[PDB]
């Protein structure tokens, strides 16, 4: 109503994001921001690209610029934690002692970045040694990416990925590890590992998979890292260590609450929790996947913002969007990476184009149907991929890999022939 | 320079603008929730999707494969003047340009 308050916890992409997207459905009751970060909501994908780069404007980090929250009446209430969720009495309450009302409350806390279990003492609090996920880390470590020093990278996903081709550019030594048998392992076909392993190693990064760091060497002063220690007994000589291994959701303030959890804030279709007052969004949602059937849980920019407009939609009545095609994208050096859809299960892929060169398409199958597919320097049969997913069109697998057969044509076809 | 974005309903938004930024970076950064650049800015989404009057259709680098590719996906009307907002990086020649929101 409008007279109905709104507390949305956590202030990072998918917050925010109810919180103008709610503004801008219609919503008139109070709108409260909570979060725990003191710095005006910015954007991440940045933090591993251009900003790392150092080629990009602390400013144009801004969600939106600080007024815009006034003039749409969305009270942000910054450098705030929320400890506990009073359930019946349907309230927040926070670490200054202060009690939040909500009649409806929305669970945007994304999540912490997963420790590297050797890194205690003195090791994660040394100042050359960090994880990124915050504007903070980004900047500490932009101005340790020291030309002729040397990096080790420890983790093989994306960011993982981007960090080591910006030191690259800057010209530090890196070397990067990872446990898994190649990057990527569990997200991509092996020839698309292949594909970034050359790249990097191509680039002059010495990539040790099935790799384990099982300690650090620190200097006299305790103050810094010197060296990373491997299973395997090599000590690799470091002037910097960026650990990227993954993400942990920042659910226990709904487990405390006593609403269900499995990795990650369990939420339905409308995006509630066990609590019909309770929603979550975000990197911290898990959900049930329509288009997959099954329980999954993105970390996506995409993801964030499909999921923030499905929420003011039901809080205003409206009726909700499909899920559409989750996508996520990467730079590494020049190249244009683009991802569409979920590849876990596949029993095949189609390669169209050529895996010699910076530019082609993998299409990943199960049966018949695309699951999803990754580009290289390719957005125009990305971009077109997402209606394949989101629309669930029967294209045609034979004509995947034959490339003179444009994709605008093999879509257009299926889109006509649903039956 | 200043920009108009002929939003929703109607109704239009002026703004201020650093020159060498996107319309798009502007409009989302300034609440103009019509206009959304999921993306990043890139060209690689067409959210950014707006319509540039004839008044200034000239003397904006012309939208080139890229953007001809996306734009194509535009949920909304494709119109002879229909571009990415994000691709349009403002500069003082473009003083007082009117770009038009089209319906979400
Ligand atoms: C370096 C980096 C690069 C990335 N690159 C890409 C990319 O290229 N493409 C892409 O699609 N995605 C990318 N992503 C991921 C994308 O940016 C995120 O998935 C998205 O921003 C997650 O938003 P979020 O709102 O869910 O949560 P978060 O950003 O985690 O924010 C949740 C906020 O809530 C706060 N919070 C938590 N608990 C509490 C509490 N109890 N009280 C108060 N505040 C609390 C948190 O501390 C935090 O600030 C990247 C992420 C990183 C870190
Ligand atoms: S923000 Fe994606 S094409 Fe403009």
């Amino acid at each position: 109503n409008a007279n109905d308050n709104v507390v949305i916890v956590g202030t990072g992409l998918a917050g925010v994001e109810v919180a103008f997207g709610l503004r801008a459905s219609g919503w008139e009751g109070n709108i409260r921001l909570v979060g725990d970060a003191t710095v005006i909501p910015h954007h991440l994908p940045p933090l591993s690209k251009a900003y790392l780069a150092g080629k990009a404007t602390a400013e144009s980090l801004y969600l939106r610029t600080p007024d815009a929250y006034a003039a749409q009446n969305i009270q942000l209430l910054g450098g705030t934690q929320v400890t506990a969720i009073n359930r019946d009495r349907q309230q927040v309450i926070l670490s200054d002692g202060r009690a939040l009302d909500y009649d409806r409350l929305v669970l945007a806390t994304g999540g912490r970045p997963r420790p590297l279990p050797v890194a205690s003492g003195a090791v994660g609090k040394a100042n050359n040694f960090r994880y990124l996920r915050t504007l903070e880390d980004a900047e500490c470590i932009r101005r340790q990416l020291i030309a002729d020093n040397r990096l080790v990278v420890i983790g093989g996903g994306y960011i993982g990925l981007e960090v080591a081709a910006t030191a690259i550019k800057a010209n530090m030594h890196v070397t990067l590890l990872d446990t898994a048998a190649r990057v990527l392992e569990r997200v991509t076909a092996p020839p698309v590992s292949a594909f970034y392993e050359h790249l990097h190693r191509e680039a002059g990064v010495d990539i040790r998979t099935g790799t384990q760091v099982c300690g650090f060497e620190m200097s006299t002063d305790q103050q810094k890292v010197t060296a990373v220690l491997c299973e395997d007994g090599t000590r690799l000589p470091a002037d910097l260590v960026i650990a990227g291994i993954g993400l942990i959701p920042n659910c226990e303030l709904a487990s405390a609450a006593g609403l269900q959890v499995d990795n990650g804030i369990v939420i339905n279709e409308h995006m509630q929790t066990s609590d019909p007052l309770i929603m979550a969004v975000g990197d911290c949602a898990r959900f049930h996947s329509q288009l997959y059937d099954r329980w999954v849980r993105i970390e996506s920019v995409p993801n964030a913002l499909e999921q923030a407009r499905k929420i003011a939609a039901i809080l205003c009545g409206k009726v909700p969007r499909d899920e559409a095609a989750p996508w996520f994208w990467s730079d590494q050096y020049e190249i244009g990476l683009k991802m569409v859809g979920l590849s876990e299960g596949y029993d095949r892929i189609i390669v169209r184009g050529s895996l010699a060169q910076p530019d082609f398409s993998v299409f990943y199958l199960q049966g018949d149907r695309v699951l999803a597919v990754d580009t290289v320097n390719r957005p125009v049969e990305f971009n077109q991929s997402k209606q394949i997913i989101t629309d669930r069109l029967p294209v045609e697998p034979n004509l995947l890999g034959d490339e003179s057969v444009p994709l605008k044509e093999i879509i257009a076809a299926a889109k006509a022939e649903l039956s | 320079s200043k920009v108009v974005y002929v939003s929703h309903d109607g109704t239009r938004r002026e703004l201020d603008v650093a020159d060498g930024v996107s319309l798009m970076q502007a409009a989302v950064s300034n609440g103009i929730y019509d206009i959304v650049g999921d993306c990043g800015g890139s060209a690689s989404c067409a959210t950014c999707h707006v319509y540039v009057n004839e008044a200034f259709t000239d003397k904006v680098p012309a939208a080139n494969e890229r953007e001809i590719g996306m734009l194509e996906s535009v949920t909304a009307e494709l119109k002879p003047n229909s571009r990415l907002s994000c691709q349009i990086i403002m500069t003082p020649e473009l003083d007082g340009i009117v770009v038009d929101v089209p319906d979400r």
